């Protein structure tokens, strides 16, 4: 748009399951508070999905939450452009009628 | 400083360097900084031999005149150019990078112009810091962060400049998240 400017700007929204999710929103399973704030990331290992794994019990209070992330990105439109110039002469005088 | 000397015949003002020699039958008319200070784009040789046109006459190009009798008709005339271009940083640095630990950027730059042997430099600010340290090493045109870790964040910055001293800047700032220690 107009009036905008010259650069743009997206929001790219990680994933919960990601790496890049960096956050401190984090309670464990157990209701303690934990460093990561997502729940296992982008792992692989079988004994780290089943641990850290949202399990609820009968009684669930806060014993489950995460966070989330944002992220950014940029660019920036340049001009341009070329041009040619012809006389008169080169388009009445010339052999081919659909030159121009 | 970019020195013009316009001619009276074939028309040519060759735009030499500051330090030049003006050619057989050409006259000095003026000068003008090529990287205008106050817009570095947006503004082009063709542009500067123009105003300085615009002051000269068309009887003569020596004895300054104006609009009646000015040079105007800048189709007839062919800019020459004969002195070094300027040093176009044409892909600089990105604004903003964002990584995790353990990742990988590779900061780059092209540079275009200038004397022949250009000199790359690279520098680092702190991420609150007011000082820009040194970096060591580098000398190249590319910088690469291997396993960057949450201390090596911060501004990171290169300037290059030619055997004349025409140096141009660019900066980068690499913001990497990390859980906190």
């Amino acid at each position: 748009p107009k009036n905008m400017g010259k650069t743009i700007k997206v929001y790219e929204y990680v994933p919960l399951l990601d790496d890049r999710n960096i956050n401190d929103q984090g309670i464990d399973a157990n209701g303690a508070h934990i460093v990561n704030g997502n729940l296992y990331g982008s792992s692989k290992d079988i004994g780290t999905i089943t641990s850290k794994l949202p399990l609820l019990t009968e009684n669930g209070g806060r014993v489950n939450r995460v966070g989330f992330t944002r992220l950014s990105r940029e660019g920036s439109i340049h001009k341009f452009g070329f041009f040619y110039e012809f006389t008169q002469e080169s388009l009445d005088f010339d052999s081919d009628d659909q030159l121009k | 400083e970019l020195k013009v000397a316009f001619n009276k015949d074939t028309y040519v003002a060759t735009v030499l360097d500051a330090s030049g020699s003006v050619p057989s039958g050409s006259v000095n008319v003026g000068t003008f900084f090529h990287p205008d200070e106050t817009y570095p784009d947006s503004y082009v040789i063709y542009h500067g031999v123009r105003e300085l046109l615009y002051k000269r006459s068309e009887v003569d190009p020596a004895q300054p005149g104006f609009w009646p009798e000015n040079i105007t008709n800048m189709q007839a005339v062919t800019i020459d150019n004969k002195a070094t271009a300027r040093l176009v940083l044409n892909t600089s640095l990105p604004r903003v990078v964002s990584t995790i630990e353990g990742g990988k950027v590779t900061l780059s730059v092209v540079a275009l112009g200038g004397k022949a042997p250009l000199k790359y430099k690279w520098e680092f600010r702190a991420p609150n810091a007011s000082t820009w340290t040194a970096v060591s090493g580098q000398t190249t045109a590319n910088l690469v962060l291997d396993n960057i870790d949450a201390d090596k964040a911060g501004e990171y910055k290169v300037t290059v400049t030619d055997a004349a001293g025409t140096s141009v800047d660019s900066t980068a700032l690499v913001a990497v998240g990390a859980y906190p220690p």
